[PDB]
């Protein structure tokens, strides 16, 4: 996508909130400890307890988000992604084709008809005696 | 540990640019105004250099900040055109029955729409290459040819038009809307003349800005064509 | 007993984590691109697809596949001449792998093999391969 | 070994976490039948308004078998 | 970030104090006048000093 | 309004729901950098703006 | 971190043209006296010299192996400092959310100076109150006037310096046996022979020990045009 | 899943030892990737080909020692010895053995408080609860009076 | 709406029958215009101003904890008058939640 979005289309830094799905959960998992079981009372708080790099998952997320920036080969995206990347480009190109091979031919026919019959082929011939081509978009009359 | 932001403490371009603006008002010669415009260009370019040199701070939020500024600016460009469309339609009740010759709906609209579409395709190819870390030299010169033809066609139209600005508010609105589009076309030339391949690639705000602006101008011409020619 | 170590990444902006000393040693060893080399293994399906882009590589890749060789791409360009050495190299690597794997725990003696045919090794540091990116055909024929 | 061409693999799913993205129930992925019914009606109104230009000026004369209070006398 | 604008820096010590030749401390301009008149009233006002504190602010006639 | 991230939030299906809002709230956000933090900030905003009774009066007026 | 921009090329490795030309003195300099560039190339030369000698690795202890590669064996003192450093850096561009602070376990507020502005939002749910900002100065156990949440300032200060990865490495790492240049030469001949250089860093390093320009092709390597 | 799959940084190799992509303007040299794949073989095809790291056999005894001292590390070292470790396998090994830095609260110096003051902690907490009780009740009382 | 922290009756039970509410004065003191000495130069008058900041003051309770000068907004947290560079170390807004992870604890 063209526009940059911190959450989804973050191409400036390449940050990703979660690790790749390819990695086993034992190797790397999304940072989610909402399901942690209640802490036993005899356990004592050693660390700060503050959300941050003391948590293993968050640490691995930061580490991977920096070490993923160098890779031996490309991670080929599927054709669906590639189509979306240039959706506007392809659509504009087809619009140009339509303007040349659809709009072009009937516009030429209308002008040639206008030459002989004074008004385009999609207009009501007048009887008022006024001269000239008149309107072109008949449905906006 | 470093500070989150590398504060800029002093700047002197602002004084110069503001004085340059005053010269436009406090002058007795139109030649002074021409040379003053060059001074403006120079100092606006210095400000752009300051933006490029701010890259040394390695601040992630800089791209986002500039991108959103462009969004606001584009919005202001769209709303200025809206004001002209408003001026045009307010007097719609006095159009089409006056003894003036309005524009044809066959020649100008088609060649212009076909031309501006090709301009979009070139910019789109530039974006595609930008994505692929590639460059094609001929692309920019195709833009120059397109701009040349656009300028050649608009000049002849105005010179061969048989109705003047003082003939009717219809004619005034037609000329003004077309001129406003042309000015935005010329601003596109101002931006595109510096297009080159930079190796920092997608952290360069220039590329996204050009793509957005060119699309805006072409889309704006679709609205104009429907209102005036068709 | 394996001590923990600090592993830091980045030059100006440095991120520090805890890591395994052996895992870090392997990581730096694999960074010696001239010593530790990636090698390609083919299958018949992929060899056929190569011909769609380089006919010569398809023929050479077929030879590597037929002999079950894990081969570097640069060597693959000279497989016609290197084949006898590559077959000898395959045997020696297999012998060494077997010897080290079968050895009892705590036995870290070097394997007995002919290193003169294994590249890159001190005994055979390789050949200066000439570039083959030279046209040899006359366009007017 | 066997492999899959990456160009024809399926899109990766959103990660399942406390913060999960789900578009399945929105129904905003593509234009539905209703949208195409709007297009059909637009085409129909466009053709009808031009073919039958006296429809907006109907005739007040009405017979209506079974009188006016029968259901087929309201359409 | 190594070699970037420091988050915190300690103030350097102030420049040496200046005495007059006779040893009198050199005084510097000060815009806190002691106005001359016969009024000596002192008005005190309880003032907001945040959320949980106050300060007894006094205004002196002089 | 739940206070534990383990307890899910109910969402209807459609184009204006809790799930629809979650997908788009953090699109431009630099602060929602991981699931735990993203959900906490999302629920913080939802609690503050959508569980505020008087806010619904303005929805009617607009 | 999310607030950092994209890795530079230097973040992975340094160009060999940044290697100090006086290698003999570089390998004899104490760690406390080595700069960033000097320390990078001391570790790389010594670390790759041991890693490119396979026959000696199995008999080398992890303590000795870590020293050669320049990796610091972790301990509670250094772990504490490094951890608080990384927590400070994370909080530069991340939210500050954690458990409710009490006398037993105050909210830890890392700072380099003697003060940091902090806001208390209270507890969770209905116990959350409006932001109450206060200046957290060192040496005082702060108590919110509203929810009684206890706060405390933690200073990253050591011997007239703040805590950095470089400071932690200098204070706790101990230089081992002086690096022997014979090992550099021995490994150099192992992987570099007959115009094949499979240890480029050791070919450049040996050239400098020889005086710069001695080894084949090195004069041509050092001759630049601009 | 970032930047369209294009790595921000990647290795390129050239067959000619004196080749310079900036000085030369020839049109015959074909660049290779980090694994050595020529550029004319598309990514979709080369990424399917299986590439494994080959270390010199003199390293096998060292890789064996690592596996024995850390049994959890043995399966990865065995793959490396047998030439079955791909880049993905290496990444899994790397992130599996990364641990977070630990902070010890017992090492934090505390703000100075006398032993007399430390014995009054329960009293101060007691005062705080009564202040919150009186605050909450007054809110109801005042709301009723003024409204 | 916010109505204070919730209190359980058990927490309102004293450990002595003589406990009453501590009568500590939260008026910081008597103040006026900061009065600079003539002898002090610009540098030493800056030090004087920095030592007269009300937002650096607090009240110490009977147990040794101090309730600081607090404000609803961070505008009252900078030195008065405002220095050129104020928030060099990013002010930390502390949020509270019930989530926890095992790594923080030790058995
Ligand atoms: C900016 C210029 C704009 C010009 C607009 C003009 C519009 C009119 C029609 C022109 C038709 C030609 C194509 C125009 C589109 C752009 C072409 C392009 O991209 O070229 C890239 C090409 C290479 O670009 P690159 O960046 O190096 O490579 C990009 C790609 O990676 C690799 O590129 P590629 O190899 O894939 O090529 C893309 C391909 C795509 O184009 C096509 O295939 C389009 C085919 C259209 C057919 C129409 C029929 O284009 C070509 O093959 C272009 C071939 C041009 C050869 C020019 C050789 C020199 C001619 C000198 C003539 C001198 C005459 C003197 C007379 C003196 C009399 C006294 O650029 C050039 O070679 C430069 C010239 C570009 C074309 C200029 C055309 C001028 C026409 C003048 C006619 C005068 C007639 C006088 C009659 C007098 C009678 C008395
Ligand atoms: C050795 C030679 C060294 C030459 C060095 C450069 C000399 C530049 C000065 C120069 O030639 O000035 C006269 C030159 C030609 O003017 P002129 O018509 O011969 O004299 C003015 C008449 O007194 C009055 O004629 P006018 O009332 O028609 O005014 C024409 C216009 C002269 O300027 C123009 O006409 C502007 C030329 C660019 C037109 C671009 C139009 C783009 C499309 C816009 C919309 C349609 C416009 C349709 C018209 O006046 C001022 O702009 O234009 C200028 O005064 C400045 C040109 C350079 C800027
Ligand atoms: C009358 C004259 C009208 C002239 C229109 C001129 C349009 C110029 C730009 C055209 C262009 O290049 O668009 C394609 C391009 C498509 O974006 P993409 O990311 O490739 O889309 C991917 C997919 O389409 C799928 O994308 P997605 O749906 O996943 O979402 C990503 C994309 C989705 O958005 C777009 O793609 C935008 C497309 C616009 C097309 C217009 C025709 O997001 C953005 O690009 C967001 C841009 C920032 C929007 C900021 C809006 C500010 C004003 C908000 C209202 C404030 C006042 C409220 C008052 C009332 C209070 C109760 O649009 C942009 O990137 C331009 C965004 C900025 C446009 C600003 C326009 C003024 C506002
Ligand atoms: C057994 C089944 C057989 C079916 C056979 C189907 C045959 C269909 C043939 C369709 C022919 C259409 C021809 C259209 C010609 C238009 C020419 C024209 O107008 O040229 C000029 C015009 C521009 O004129 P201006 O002067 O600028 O004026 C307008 C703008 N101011 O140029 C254009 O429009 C350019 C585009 C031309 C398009 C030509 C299209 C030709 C299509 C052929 C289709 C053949 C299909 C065969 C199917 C066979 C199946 C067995
Ligand atoms: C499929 C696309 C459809 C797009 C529809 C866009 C609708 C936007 C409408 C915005 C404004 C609506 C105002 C209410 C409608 C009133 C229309 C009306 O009365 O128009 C005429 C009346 C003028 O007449 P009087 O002042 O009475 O006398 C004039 C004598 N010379 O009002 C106007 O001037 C209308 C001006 C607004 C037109 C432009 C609106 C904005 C255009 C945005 C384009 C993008
Ligand atoms: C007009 C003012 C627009 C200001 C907001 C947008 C600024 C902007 O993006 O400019 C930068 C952007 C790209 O710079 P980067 O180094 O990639 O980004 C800067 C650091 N990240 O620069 C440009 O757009 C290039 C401008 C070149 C043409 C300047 C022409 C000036 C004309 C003045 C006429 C009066
Ligand atoms: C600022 C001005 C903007 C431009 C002008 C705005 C005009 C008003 C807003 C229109 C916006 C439409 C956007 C497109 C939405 C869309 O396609 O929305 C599509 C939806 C269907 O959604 P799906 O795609 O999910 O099926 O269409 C419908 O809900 C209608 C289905 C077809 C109904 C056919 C029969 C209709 C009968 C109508 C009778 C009317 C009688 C009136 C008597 C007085
Ligand atoms: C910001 C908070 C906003 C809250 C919402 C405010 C809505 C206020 C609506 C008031 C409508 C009153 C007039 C009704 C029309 C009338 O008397 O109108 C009177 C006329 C003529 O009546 P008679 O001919 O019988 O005298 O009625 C008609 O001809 C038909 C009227 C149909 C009305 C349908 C459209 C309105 C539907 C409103 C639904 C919600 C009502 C809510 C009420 C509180
Ligand atoms: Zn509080």
């Amino acid at each position: 996508k063209h526009f940059f979005t911190d959450g989804a289309n973050d191409y400036v830094t390449g940050w990703e909130n979660t690790p790749p799905l390819k990695f086993p959960a034992s190797v790397m998992k999304p940072c989610d400890y909402s399901m942690t079981k209640p802490i036993p009372k005899h356990w004592k708080l050693r660390g700060s307890g503050i959300h941050g790099p003391e948590n293993t998952d968050l640490m691995k997320l930061v580490l991977w988000n920096r070490l993923k920036q160098k890779r031996p080969q490309r991670e080929v995206p599927n054709i669906n992604y590639l189509k979306d990347s240039i959706r506007l480009e392809l659509s504009v190109n087809w619009w140009l084709m339509s303007c040349i091979f659809l709009w072009g031919p009937w516009l030429h026919w209308g002008q040639e008809y206008q030459k002989v019959h004074e008004q385009p082929p999609w207009a009501m011939k007048r009887i008022d005696g006024l001269r000239g081509e008149g309107y072109f978009t008949w449905f906006l009359e | 540990f470093e500070l989150n932001i590398n504060i800029i403490n002093y700047n002197y371009l602002g004084i110069i640019i503001t004085v340059i603006i005053s010269i436009y008002i406090y002058n007795n010669s139109n030649i002074i105004s021409v040379y003053n415009s060059n001074l403006l260009l120079i100092n606006i370019n210095i400000w752009m250099k300051y933006n490029i040199l701010d890259m040394l701070n390695l601040n992630v939020l800089d791209y986002k900040i500039l991108l959103w500024i462009v969004v606001i600016i584009i919005s202001n460009e769209i709303l200025l055109f809206v004001s002209f469309y408003w001026i045009y339609y307010h007097n719609y009740i006095n159009y089409y029955h006056v003894n003036i010759l309005i524009l044809n709906s066959y020649n100008i609209v088609y060649n212009n729409i076909i031309l501006l579409t090709l301009l979009s395709t070139i910019v789109n190819i530039k974006f595609y290459n930008y994505i692929l870390s590639y460059y094609k030299y001929i692309l920019s010169y195709l833009i120059y040819y397109n701009n040349y033809m656009f300028n050649n066609k608009i000049i002849l139209e105005y010179k061969n038009n048989s109705n003047y600005t003082n003939d009717s508010v219809y004619m005034t609105s037609y000329f003004y809307i077309i001129l406003l589009h042309y000015i935005h076309i010329y601003d596109s030339i101002i931006l595109i003349v510096v297009y080159n391949y930079v190796n920092y690639k997608n952290i360069n705000n220039y590329y996204i800005n050009i793509n957005i602006y060119y699309h805006l101008i072409e889309v704006l011409y679709i609205v104009i064509s429907i209102l005036l020619y068709l | 007993q394996v001590p923990d170590v600090f592993a830091t990444f980045g030059w100006e902006r440095r991120l520090t984590v805890i890591h395994h000393p052996g895992v870090m040693a392997i990581s730096k060893l694999l960074d010696q691109r001239t010593v530790v080399k990636p090698r390609a293994t083919f299958n018949q399906e992929l060899v056929e697809e190569i011909g769609d882009y380089d006919e010569d590589l398809q023929r050479k890749a077929q030879v590597a596949l037929d002999n079950g060789l894990a081969i570097e791409w640069r060597v693959l360009d000279f497989i016609d001449d290197e084949l006898p050495r590559l077959l000898a190299e395959k045997r020696e690597i297999e012998k060494a792998r077997e010897q080290v794997m079968s050895k009892a725990p705590g036995d870290y003696t070097q394997p007995v093999f002919d290193s003169s045919v294994v590249v890159p090794t001190p005994a055979n540091l390789g050949r200066n391969y000439p570039t083959l990116n030279l046209p040899s055909g006359d366009p007017t024929e | 070994y066997k492999t899959e061409n990456p160009l024809y693999k399926d899109d990766e799913p959103f990660a399942k976490t406390c913060h999960t993205f789900d578009y399945t129930r929105e129904g905003t992925e593509k234009n539905g039948l209703g949208y195409y019914c709007l297009m059909g009606l637009w085409a129909s109104i466009f053709i009808w308004d031009s073919l039958y230009t006296g429809a907006t000026m109907p005739t007040g004369v009405h017979r209506y078998v079974w009188g006016p209070y029968f259901p087929t006398a309201w359409f | 970030r190594i070699g970037g604008p420091p988050v915190f820096m300690q103030f350097p010590p102030p420049p040496p104090k200046e005495y007059l030749a006779d040893g009198t401390p050199k005084t510097y301009p000060l815009h806190q006048p002691v106005f001359d008149h016969g009024y000596t009233w002192e008005h005190w006002y309880m003032t907001n000093a945040g959320v949980f504190h106050t300060v007894y602010y006094g205004e002196f006639a002089k | 309004p739940p206070t534990r991230l383990s307890t899910p939030l109910y969402s209807e299906g459609g184009a204006f729901t809790v799930n629809w809002w979650r997908n788009r709230y953090g699109l431009y956000s630099r602060r929602q950098t991981d699931p735990m933090l993203a959900e906490f900030l999302f629920r913080q905003q939802v609690k503050e703006w959508f569980y505020d009774v008087p806010s619904y009066n303005y929805a009617a007026l607009v | 971190y999310r607030h950092w921009h994209r890795m530079s090329e230097d973040d992975w490795a340094l160009p060999l043209d940044s290697m100090p030309e006086d290698v003999k003195t570089l390998m004899a300099t104490p760690q406390t006296e080595r700069g960033f560039v000097e320390d990078y190339w001391y570790n790389r030369i010594r670390g790759e010299a041991t890693l490119l000698d396979p026959e000696a690795l199995p008999s080398k202890s992890y303590i000795a192996l870590a020293r050669d590669m320049g990796l610091q064996i972790v301990d509670e003192p250094s772990s504490h400092m490094m951890g608080l450093i990384e927590l400070y850096e994370y909080l530069r561009g991340a939210s500050f959310v954690g458990p409710f602070g009490t006398i037993e376990n105050p909210v830890l507020v890392p700072a380099v100076g003697q003060e940091r502005v902090v806001a208390c939002t209270g507890g969770v749910g209905d116990e959350e109150h409006f932001t109450l900002w206060f200046r957290c100065r060192e040496g005082f156990m702060y108590r919110c006037g509203e929810c009684d949440q206890i706060f405390m300032l933690v200073r990253l200060y050591y011997e007239d310096r703040y805590w950095t990865q470089t400071l932690v490495r200098d204070t706790f790492m101990s230089d081992g046996d002086m690096f022997d240049l014979k090992t550099l030469e021995r490994v150099h001949k192992m992987w570099n022979k007959d115009e094949m250089v499979r240890w480029e860093v050791g070919y450049w390093a040996q050239d400098y020990v020889l005086g710069k320009g001695v080894l084949p092709g090195m004069v041509e390597e050092h001759t630049r045009v601009n | 899943a970032y930047n369209g799959g294009y790595p921000f940084h990647y290795v390129v190799q050239y067959d000619d030892p004196n080749y310079d992509c900036e000085a030369d303007f020839e049109f015959e040299e074909i660049p290779r990737d980090e694994f050595g794949v020529p550029a004319h073989i598309p990514p979709e095809l080369s990424t399917q080909i299986r590439h494994t790291y080959y270390v010199p056999p003199q390293y096998y005894p060292f890789l064996k020692k690592l596996g024995e001292d850390t049994p959890e590390l043995k399966p990865y070292t065995d793959k490396l010895i047998m030439g079955d470790m791909t880049y993905d396998d290496y990444e899994e090994m790397f992130y599996k053995f990364a641990k977070p830095l630990k902070i010890y609260r017992s090492r934090l110096p505390l703000p100075y408080r006398t032993d007399e003051e430390i014995s009054q902690e329960k009293y101060v907490n007691w005062c705080g609860r009564w202040y919150s009780y009186r605050q909450r009740l007054q809110g109801d009382y005042y709301s009723r009076h003024y409204f | 709406i916010y109505e204070g922290q919730t209190v359980q009756e058990s927490e309102l039970i004293p450990q002595e029958d003589d406990w009453v509410i501590e009568e500590t004065n939260f008026c910081l003191g008597r103040n006026c215009y900061v009065r600079f000495r003539e002898e002090d130069d610009l540098a030493r008058r800056a030090l004087h101003q920095m030592d007269s900041q009300l937002n650096k003051m607090h009240t110490r309770l009977r147990d040794g904890t101090v309730i600081p000068y607090m404000s609803f907004h961070p505008d009252e947290m900078v030195d008065r008058p405002a220095p050129i560079h104020t928030f060099s170390e990013k002010p930390l807004l502390k949020w509270t939640w019930d989530e926890t992870y095992e790594e923080a604890y030790d058995d």
